[PDB]
């Protein structure tokens, strides 16, 4: 189906073209515009007091990654590579070496925040749920080289935020 | 002494110079639309004192959003040139930060600070629009702690 | 809502206020009272120049009228 | 937090004065919110930790800090690995 | 919504149409962000019978 | 003491244009849905300080390719010619009473021109050249029917003496006998000071800034103070030629209150305008002036003329 | 006389780094490409690369796609007729609308999780399912957004200043403008009678009733009439997915191309081999070729 939208039938009677000589000369449009912005004025604004209260956000939200860790504390990672190889700007570097107990964990997690675009497949990608990406954005600075986040970045970054993502994550896994 | 007299100088400066900036958004990519996003009702930054003015003669912060390629590189950077002092660039999003998704491509020159002087780094892919209002914040923060009239004094 | 823009406008109903009510009360002070007599036309300036010099103290708008004549 | 108004600007903040050592009746930031009271301000969950206190752990960060760029205590990187070429180590005492 | 009836009545007229039906803004209608957990469904294929991949 | 009274009436108007970017922005923003200035102060109230000298405080580049004595006078004379818009106002005794007041009102509106034309030339770049040539053109055009209104609109009054007009609307407003050139006065009005749809001149999305596209810092007030002052007096003007207001000798605090109150309604309606319309276009900007607006007011201009002699209501030339 | 639209300020590799990006790597592309309709371009590609793979959907993932590529058409739409009106002169139309620009945003971040580049539209469906309740926001908004719409056109549509910046401008005829190798809403403005949601229809849009609003004139105003026209009957196809969402799962029932569930990620062993080529190899395609095309909003 279909509909026309500029076919306009303008009624020649004597009547019709008073309103239109009426709406010319007369700015009858122009002051439809005047009462239709009048009226906004006369509402209430919506414009949210940053930062004394900030946008509504959902549990799914991505924003700064942060290594987590087991209840007991140990890093989830275990080095399975696979974030690396779904990362689609291959921000994420990292290399797997010996350890003394032999729970042989990476002693690299670098992911550079000014390549890295924040889709969540490192999430989706990692099996024990090791790399997240916590929900905070205020992550801004002043130098190129701090957000070059290295190992110790991360794990401080989610032993910050580790009080939040736990509950993200517990709200959303049935939907992942 | 002449110390608190010129302290209290420079933070009438500051006070200004901190509220009153005007930004000249120099739409690129996806992370200018969300610079406009940050113009809606829902965050204006036209509350806190900050005005989208073109003519970057008139601007005093200027925010690269978006990838950055050599095609627009050399005129970006005169945008720069003849942008009055004092004059800083805000890197928006993750391609002007670092070249972001395009980091490796052939036609863009990874990071925006490669032709300017990037003040703030926002990252964001999008930033969401908080966030570079959250960006901003930090830029008047950073005005804030200046020390232009203090150093001339000892200078 | 609309009523954070009145004190705006109310600093402007002040600033508009001010030459209106400077202008009037000089003009009243200055000329004893009286508003600034106007002289559009050379009668009403030769009216004045009589006033002046008919005054005895040089100001036209010192005014002094029946008390004088015997 | 009010109800009455509409969504966004119903549940808000006022920040403290001291954090961390640092003045802050002037300055404002968006950054000096908790992780667990974070969670509740962005509506990301409607109900406070006053009520839902978050799962204690040994390594969650007792006190949480604002963002350090700019400031002494920053972020700065560096690689994290062990160099792994080393140098043929150069004997001592004697010649031929 | 806080607006007293009387510039209710102003935004009324002069927009031509009652606003009060609906605004911009949100309210107490929106759903609560503490939403019950799912239960997602599973596949038409998650059969453990005759399933095989060679079909 | 006639000085005192000078900048009792120059530095009032000064702090008054400084303030209006802040209501303008917040009012513009309003209609928006946004808030404006709200954080600078208690409801923005020192964001025109914040502005005003910030601006102070940045550099006066002047570019490379100008003549530095004819970039400065242009700014001397579109601000000294704005602040000398309002010493013959009949705000309640005229500063000047000039018989001649509206001529001196009108001559030194047109010589406003002279600004855009010789800013346009000094910053010499093709953009801020056709931008005041368009500039001046738009400006040059219309107040042929500013002098036509004023000329049927006084026709009634009785002279061109501008206190006269309070006495001619003693009872109605002068609205009433004349809404037809009350629209055609206030549109053209817009015209001369270049507001939106009559923004071609300065175009800030499709001519950068206009004339000002490089005018910065310093001097860059002095049109925009320059600019923003003539709104109030504009209005001001408007207010006092239609809006009239009653006025007791014994007290001229209450036609103050009048005239005042008509000027911020008359300037809230002017920013009202641009929050609603789409900006004009140079050919439709002529066409409009030139083909509907010149014809009708030569004939409001016949029909106001003979109106008095067909009534036996010529007004006395006192 | 002649204008010269030189472009490639901004040209990336995209194309070519994508022959180095396997096909879940390069889907954040497109989402990138016409930066401004997210989910229509991913849209796009996983129609393309499911049509390769001969494998089709599950029914609720196709719902889930035209419901968010209609609403992707109320933003794009809105941005081209805010954006136009910003330059033309009055700004307090884009203001207005941008405050609704943000409620579709904000639905974006509820199911994707992020604003702009929700990376949902997966070859194979889509990658998550809607939190519980987000019809119901997305209904309140529905029932609001006629109102909006009024708001512009009786902003814009009969005011005169509008129309003359407008009317009569930038005409182009029909034959001109379908060898242009113009498209969508260009031949629809034109008169021009074709649309591939309704002559292709892909995904659920043939199960669905929606006008399309052919101008008659050609003009700039033609389109523009015919653009807000396109947001009401955008509108239509909200409230039809609406009421015929149906049940089932997200992506289709194979795991050689659709990522398992996180919970049998854990609990099954398949399940671990097929995440796992899938995240580092990433499912072969059969060779061949395809022009998957769809009708995005621009
Ligand atoms: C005995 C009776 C004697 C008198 C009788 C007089 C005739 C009856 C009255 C006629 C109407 C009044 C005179 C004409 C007015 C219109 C002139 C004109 O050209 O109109 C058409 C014109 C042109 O319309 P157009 O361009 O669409 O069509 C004109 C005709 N063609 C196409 C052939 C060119 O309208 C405009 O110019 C529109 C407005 C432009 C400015 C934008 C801002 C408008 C703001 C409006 C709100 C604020 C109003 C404030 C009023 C003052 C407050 C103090
Ligand atoms: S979201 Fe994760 S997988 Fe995607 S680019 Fe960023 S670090 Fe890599
Ligand atoms: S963070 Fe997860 S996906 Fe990345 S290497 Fe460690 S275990 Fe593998
Ligand atoms: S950083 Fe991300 S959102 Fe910003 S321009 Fe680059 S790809 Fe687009």
């Amino acid at each position: 189906t279909y509909k026309f939208v500029n076919m306009r039938e303008p009624s020649m009677d004597m009547k019709s073209v008073t309103d239109r000589a009426a709406q010319t000369l007369l700015w009858t449009e122009l002051v439809r515009g005047l009462g239709m912005t009048l009226s906004y004025l006369f509402r209430e604004p919506a414009t949210i007091n940053y930062p004394f209260e900030k946008g509504p956000l959902s549990p799914r939200f991505r924003g700064e990654h942060a290594l987590r860790r087991y209840p007991s504390g140990e890093e989830r990672c275990i080095a399975c590579k696979l974030c690396e190889a779904v990362c689609p700007a291959q921000a994420i570097t990292i290399e797997a070496e010996p350890r003394a107990d032999g729970s042989r964990r990476t002693t690299r997690y670098d992911i550079d925040m000014t390549k890295c675009i924040y889709c969540g497949f490192c999430q989706e990608a990692c099996p024990v749920d090791a790399i997240v990406e916590g929900p905070n954005f205020e992550f801004s600075t002043e130098t190129h080289e701090e957000l070059l986040y290295n190992k110790e970045k991360l794990l401080n970054n989610g032993d910050k935020w580790e009080a939040e993502i736990a509950a993200n994550i517990q709200a959303d896994y049935l939907y992942r | 002494r002449g110390e608190y007299v010129v302290a209290k100088l420079d933070d009438l400066v500051n006070w200004a110079r901190r509220s009153s900036l005007w930004p000249m958004t120099f739409g690129l990519a996806c992370c200018a639309v969300e610079m406009m996003h940050m113009a809606a009702p829902r965050y204006d930054m036209d509350r806190f004192g900050v005005v989208f003015r073109a003519s970057p003669r008139q601007s005093d912060v200027m925010i690269v959003a978006g990838t950055l390629t050599n095609k627009m590189a050399p005129a970006l950077r005169k945008v720069y040139d003849q942008m009055p002092e004092p004059r800083y660039v805000v890197s928006m999003g993750s391609c002007a930060n670092g070249g972001g998704y395009y980091h490796y491509s052939y036609s863009v020159v990874r990071g925006c600070d490669r032709i300017v002087p990037v003040d703030i780094y926002v990252p964001g892919c999008p930033p969401t629009a908080e966030a570079l209002l959250y960006g901003i914040l930090q830029l008047q923060r950073k005005i804030k702690r200046e020390k232009r009239l203090r150093i001339w004094y000892r200078r | 809502m609309w009523f954070e823009i009145l004190p705006g406008i109310a600093v402007m109903a002040a600033c508009l206020f001010i030459p209106g009510m400077a202008t009037a009360h000089i003009h009243k002070f200055t000329n004893g009272g009286k508003e600034k007599r106007v002289a559009h036309f050379s009668y009403q300036w030769n009216l004045m120049e009589r006033d002046r010099c008919i005054s005895g103290v040089n100001r036209y708008h010192v005014t002094k009228g029946l008390e004088n004549i015997d | 937090e009010d109800n009455k108004q509409f969504f966004g600007r119903h549940r808000w903040v006022i920040y403290t004065t001291e954090m961390n050592g640092r003045d802050t009746f002037w300055d404002v930031d968006g950054s000096m919110v908790p992780p667990e009271w974070h969670r509740w301000l962005h509506c990301m969950t409607d109900d406070p930790p006053t009520t839902k206190p978050p799962t204690a752990r040994k390594y969650i960060w007792t006190n949480h800090k604002f963002n350090v760029s700019g400031t002494p205590q920053q972020y700065v990187p560096y690689s994290t690995t062990r160099k792994k070429i080393q140098e043929w180590v150069p004997p001592s005492t004697p010649y031929k | 919504a806080s607006a007293t009836r009387v510039i209710q009545l102003l935004r009324n007229w002069a927009s031509g149409r009652d606003l009060q039906a609906k605004l911009q803004l949100r309210y107490q209608e929106i759903s609560k962000r503490t939403q019950p957990p799912p239960k997602l469904p599973v596949g038409p294929s998650h059969k453990l019978s005759n399933n095989y991949y060679c079909t | 003491m006639f000085m005192i009274n000078i900048l009792s009436l120059i530095i009032p108007i000064l702090l008054a244009v400084a303030f209006l970017t802040l209501v303008e922005r917040k009012v513009l923003g309003y209609m928006q849905l946004r808030k404006g200035p709200n954080v600078v102060g208690p409801y923005g109230l020192l964001q025109p300080i914040a502005d005003a000298l910030k601006l102070v405080t940045k550099e006066p580049l002047r570019p490379g390719t100008s003549s530095i004595s004819m970039f400065i006078i242009a700014p001397i004379l579109g601000l000294s010619l704005a602040l000398t818009m309002w010493v013959p106002l009949p705000m309640p005794y005229p500063l000047i009473n000039m018989n001649l007041g509206v001529l001196f009102m009108l001559a030194m509106s047109s010589l406003a021109v002279y600004s855009i034309l010789w800013s346009g030339w000094a910053s010499n770049s093709k953009y801020a050249l056709i931008g005041a040539l368009r500039a001046v053109a738009q400006t040059i055009s219309y107040e042929v029917t500013l002098a036509i209104i004023l000329l049927s609109v006084l026709l009634m009054n009785g002279s061109y003496t501008l206190s006269t007009l309070i006495t001619t609307q003693e009872h109605i407003w002068m609205i009433f006998t004349s809404w037809p050139l009350a629209m055609m006065w206030f549109i053209s009005t817009l015209a001369e000071t270049n507001r939106a749809p009559f923004d071609l001149t300065e175009g800030e999305s499709e001519l950068v800034s206009g004339f000002n596209v490089e005018y910065a810092a310093g001097p860059f007030a002095m049109f925009f103070m320059a600019e923003y002052a003539n709104i109030i007096m504009m209005n001001a003007f408007t207010a006092i030629l239609f809006l009239g207001a009653s006025h007791d000798p014994h007290t001229p605090e209450l036609y103050t209150i009048n005239f005042v109150l008509k000027t911020l309604a008359l300037t809230i309606t002017f920013l009202w305008i641009r929050a609603s319309y789409p900006r004009f276009r140079y050919d439709q900007l002529m066409h409009l002036l030139w083909k509907s607006f010149l014809p009708l007011t030569l004939a409001l201009c016949m029909w106001h003329i003979s109106l008095p002699i067909m009534t036996a209501s010529i007004p006395p030339q006192s | 006389r002649k204008c010269d639209p030189h472009i490639g300020l901004l040209h990336r590799g995209t194309e070519k780094l994508i022959e180095y990006k396997t096909y879940l790597q390069a889907l954040p592309y497109f989402d990138r490409l016409d930066y401004v309709s997210m989910m229509c371009n991913e849209q796009a590609y996983s129609l393309a690369v499911e049509k390769l793979l001969n494998i089709q959907p599950p029914p609720r993932a196709q719902w889930i796609r035209v419901l968010f590529g209609e609403i992707t058409r109320l933003l794009n739409h809105i941005m081209a007729v805010t954006t136009h009106a910003l330059d033309i002169g009055a700004m307090t139309p884009f203001f207005w609308m941008f405050e609704e620009r943000e409620k579709m945003f904000e639905f974006y971040e509820r199911v994707s999780g992020a604003r702009m580049h929700a990376a949902y539209i997966r070859p194979g469906g889509v990658h998550q399912d809607l939190p519980l309740g987000l019809l119901d926001d997305i209904y309140e908004f529905s029932k609001n957004f006629s109102f909006r719409i009024d708001e512009l056109e009786e902003m814009l549509t009969n005011n005169r200043i509008w129309r003359n910046r407008t009317v009569d401008i930038g005409v182009v005829t029909a034959e001109d403008a379908l060898n242009y190798g113009f498209s969508g809403v260009m031949l629809r403005g034109s008169g021009i009678q074709w649309d591939l949601r309704k002559t292709q229809p892909y995904d659920v849009y043939d199960q669905v009733e929606f006008d399309v609003p052919i101008g008659s004139r050609g003009d700039c105003y033609d389109r523009y009439l015919c653009r807000v026209e396109e947001m009401r009957q955008s509108l239509r196809i909200i409230s039809q997915c609406l009421n015929k969402m149906p049940p089932g799962e997200i992506k289709v029932d194979d795991a050689k191309v659709s990522p398992p569930k996180r919970a049998e990620m854990k609990t099954s062993m398949e399940s671990l081999i097929h995440h796992f080529k899938l995240y580092t190899e990433g499912y072969q395609v059969p060779p061949g070729a395809t022009y998957t095309a769809i009708e995005a909003p621009k």
